RNA sequence: ACUAUGGUUUUUAUU
RNA sequence: GUACGGCCGCAAGGUUAAAACUCAAAUGAAUUGACGGGGGCCCGCACAAGCGGUGGAGCAUGUGGUUUAAUUCGAUGCAAC
RNA sequence: ACCCGCAGAAGAAGCACCGGCUAACUCCGUGCCAGCAGCCGCGGUAAUACGGAGGGUGCAAGCGUUAAUCGGAAUUACUGGGCGUAAAGCGCACGCAGGCGGUUUGUUAAGUCAGAUGUGAAAUCCCCGGGCUCAACCUGGGAACUGCAUCUGAUACUGGC
RNA sequence: UAGCUAGUAGGUGGGGUAACGGCUCACCUAGGCGACGAUCCCUAGCUGGUCUGAGAGGAUGACCAGCCACACUGGAACUG
């Protein structure tokens, strides 16, 4: 833009993802949860995978899927939700924390333990 | 002894009627001499064969430049076929630095002591080709001992 | 960190001795270093374009037993009044504190020798210094505890310094286990197990 | 249509210094011959001359030695919409001290050299190697 | 003057 | 040009013109195949036309369907039987 | 705090990664299923892509995963963007209010350039003397913060007349 | 959001405060403010500082030092 065009106004501006703060600018919150169901995932595959329904206290309402080995939850059964977007699971954009509350943890590894949640056997 | 660089070599592919076949393009610098560049495009079947067909068109062409203490005399920008180069000295000892298709201009040469970098495109055919328009556009005295009379 | 596992795995590995785990039964053969050519080819199939420069990397850190972030701020410093990180780069970590109780014998590695400085035990001016990363300059003198002066290890570490290449820019004496800083090592002189064209772009390359 | 004499000056001079002439020339102005009597001080052209009863036309020659053109750079630098100044520690060194620049200044139109040997700054006219 | 339709994925060499 | 308000028209309309959602795309150029109810010069027995057939009967010798205990597994448009 | 002794290897190591980009990789099992994926995409009988196993790679009292901000980003473009088509030049004519305007003189001093006196809090960067090894920190002296005001020159260009 | 406003915009006379002004009243006048965005609406501790990159530039101002505001929600101000 030219000079004069440039003092009288700037060029605008843009904002590439911190543009909504659905999850209150965090990486994780907490959700009682208020349905459970399973989605079908892009292109004919096998994959079908759980999701969870959550309501936030802020107006916002949003889906996290279950993944850790197993599935126990029900309704009101209260589940931390994570940032995270399954890209062939559609609409679902959050994903469940198994450290804490009625999400139970996986099975113990040497490798990959810092995923999910590992407990320690008496042994 | 004659100055002589390989750039890099890359599979530059043939479409064939059931698929494909392999063929590399070589990117060279030769000219006449130190100071004296020659650029040298070569495709061929196999790499070595490729590098030695550029290296005898690098033998062809070449540009005299002004380079009259071995070193940037001044900072200076080059441009050529979307690729833009900058360079600027600095000191000698670890001083190179700099992408291999500005570098390889810069020791046939002698340069040894730059920061240089590349803008616009990346392309590295055309980046060699910059580079030499830089060293065009790079000068030499002291022009008051020509400009100025005596 | 040290690594505290196997060593000789690692100079066989990079085909150059590291000093790691040196003396007696590691001085004059059977430490099989380039000893293994394998049943077919070079075993290098394959392997990684710019494996030149970074095991050259990993061999000028794990020779010195110095950490990434260290060595890259090494590099940084290594540029000012002119010092160039061709030749002052090399010359800061032969005059580091663990390689200077080393090269003054007390040490038979630069592990043995780094364990004297961070267990209490050396002194730099007469004050005592724990940090192995301690730069020393032209003028310092630098020795051993009381409580150290008489260990095993540090009198057969000075039988295996006196065959080793004689460090002409310091002085010592073992009977007290003191020594002087006279002049910072030269290139002329300070040589190493890395090639000539390799860790001089270090880092972003 | 026509707002700054000098915004067709240089243009002539870097176009047929291109063309390979001798001589090139322009319409007249107070300066236009000030720019050409410093550019003949400092070497650049060899010689100016100006003349005309309806229309006063300057004539400057170029040089180029033996063939090669002895002006390396020739640059404008600010435009009266967008002016430049510079103080009399933030004169530049054009070419990185290859080159020279021009500047009107209070006491009329001089080198940078000039301008910081008589210790002052102001607005720049030229830029050349 | 015979011609509308035709689900999915697809092969060679690189340090 | 989808939605909301404002302006303007007798009206169709004229003007300003998003957000959410969603994908590694849209798009300019030049290059080589291949395809046409496309072009030019043309060849094949391919079209054509002068004849002989196979297709209908009975019998034989291979391939599907049907079936049992097996009624074997592939080949199977041009390129099988 | 610091000193002296009693003490015995004793009480002390993780987590991620290894088809191509991309460091280090092979064998087992699963057999489009289960379990994965930054992009190209993995898994139907050699899976270097899942789970394990044996060996390597990386950093380390840390190592890792995420919703996001700065870099890579000159792809927001001042230093430093673009308008024939790829994306933006108004279908056209005239023109108020805005932006811009030859040249000889003087004069105004808004603006520029030059010189001072005030001020620009202390921490603090950077130089540098102490204090704890280095340093975080406490500082002792310097510097910069191009600014702004108030006095005063140059008198050239721009606006003004 | 393109128009907005009635102590808004100017005068005359009182009172008020340690002192100023429409500051607060009562009356005469109709002006005043707008594309350099008035009017209105949403958001909001500010700067020393902080992080980033070679820097420019960008994202941002806990603590820190200084300054301005607040004391459950709200009015009046008084003491000194």
């Amino acid at each position: 833009a030219t000079v004069n065009q440039l003092v009288r106004k700037p060029r605008a501006r843009k904002v590439a993802k911190s543009n909504v703060p659905a999850l209150e600018a965090c990486p994780q919150k907490r959700g009682v949860c208020t349905r459970v169901y399973t989605t079908t995932p892009k292109k004919p595959n096998s994959a079908l995978r759980k999701v969870c329904r959550v309501r936030l206290t802020n107006g916002f309402e949003v889906t996290s899927y279950i993944g850790g080995e197993g599935h126990n939850l029900q309704e009101h059964s209260v589940i931390l939700i994570r940032g995270g977007r399954v890209k062939d699971l559609p609409g679902v954009r959050y994903h469940t924390v198994r450290g804490a509350l009625d999400c139970s943890g996986v099975k113990d590894r040497k490798q990959a333990r810092s995923k999910y949640g590992v407990k320690r056997p008496k042994a | 002894e004659l100055q002589e660089k390989l750039i890099a070599v890359n599979r530059v592919s043939k479409t064939v009627k059931g698929g494909r076949i392999f063929s590399f393009t070589a990117l060279t610098v030769v000219g006449d001499g130190n100071g004296r560049v020659g650029f040298g495009y070569g495709k061929a079947r196999e790499v070595p064969a490729a590098i030695q067909k550029a290296m005898e068109k690098a033998r062809r062409n070449m540009i005299n430049v002004a380079l009259n203490n071995g070193t940037l005399q001044h900072p200076v920008k080059g441009v050529h076929t979307g690729s833009r180069v900058f360079m600027q000295p600095a000191s000698e000892g670890t001083g190179i630095i700099a992408g291999g298709a500005m570098r390889a201009v810069l020791e046939v040469a002698g340069v040894h002591n730059v920061l240089a970098k590349a803008y616009g495109s990346t392309n590295p055919i055309n980046v060699v080709r910059a580079t030499i328009d830089g060293l065009e556009n790079m000068n030499s005295p002291e022009m008051v001992a020509a400009k100025r009379g005596k | 960190a040290r690594y505290l596992g196997p060593k000789l795995k690692l100079s066989r590995r990079e085909g150059t001795d590291l000093f790691l785990k040196s003396g007696v039964r590691a001085i004059d053969t059977k430490c099989k270093i380039e000893q293994a050519p394998g049943q077919h080819g070079a075993r290098k199939p394959r392997l990684s374009d710019y494996g030149v420069q970074l095991r050259e990397k990993q061999k000028v850190r794990r020779i010195y037993g110095v950490l990434e972030r260290q060595f890259r701020n090494y590099y940084k410093e290594a540029a000012r009044l002119k010092g160039n990180t061709g030749e002052n780069l090399l010359a800061l970590l032969e005059g580091r504190l663990d390689n200077v109780v080393y090269r003054m014998g007390f040490g038979a590695t630069r592990a043995e020798a780094r364990q004297l400085v961070s267990h209490k035990a050396i002194m730099v001016n007469g004050r005592v210094v724990n940090i192995a990363s301690y730069q020393v300059s032209p003028n310092d003198v630098v020795s051993i505890r009381e409580k150290a002066k008489k260990q095993s290890r540090v009198k057969a570490a000075l039988e295996l310094a006196e065959q080793r290449e004689k460090p002409t820019w310091l002085e010592v004496d073992a009977g007290k286990m003191e020594g002087t800083f006279k002049r910072k090592p030269e290139r002329s002189d300070l040589s190493a197990d890395i090639n000539e064209h390799l860790i001089v772009e270090l880092y972003s390359k | 249509s026509m707002q700054d004499p000098i915004a067709d000056m240089l243009t002539r001079i870097r176009n047929g210094q291109a063309a390979n002439k001798a001589a090139v020339t322009m319409p007249s102005s107070k300066l236009k011959v000030a720019i050409a009597n410093v550019l003949k001080e400092e070497g650049f052209i060899e010689d100016f001359k100006v003349e005309g009863d309806t229309k006063p036309e300057l004539e400057l020659t170029l040089k180029y030695f033996q063939g090669k053109a002895v002006v390396e750079s020739i640059q404008r630098v600010s435009r009266p919409g967008l002016r430049i100044y510079k103080r009399k520690d933030e004169l530049p060194k054009v070419m990185a001290g290859l080159g020279i620049a021009v500047v009107s200044t209070s006491k009329g139109v001089m080198t940078d050299r000039a301008a910081r040997q008589a210790g002052l700054g102001g607005e720049i006219i030229c830029y050349v190697a």
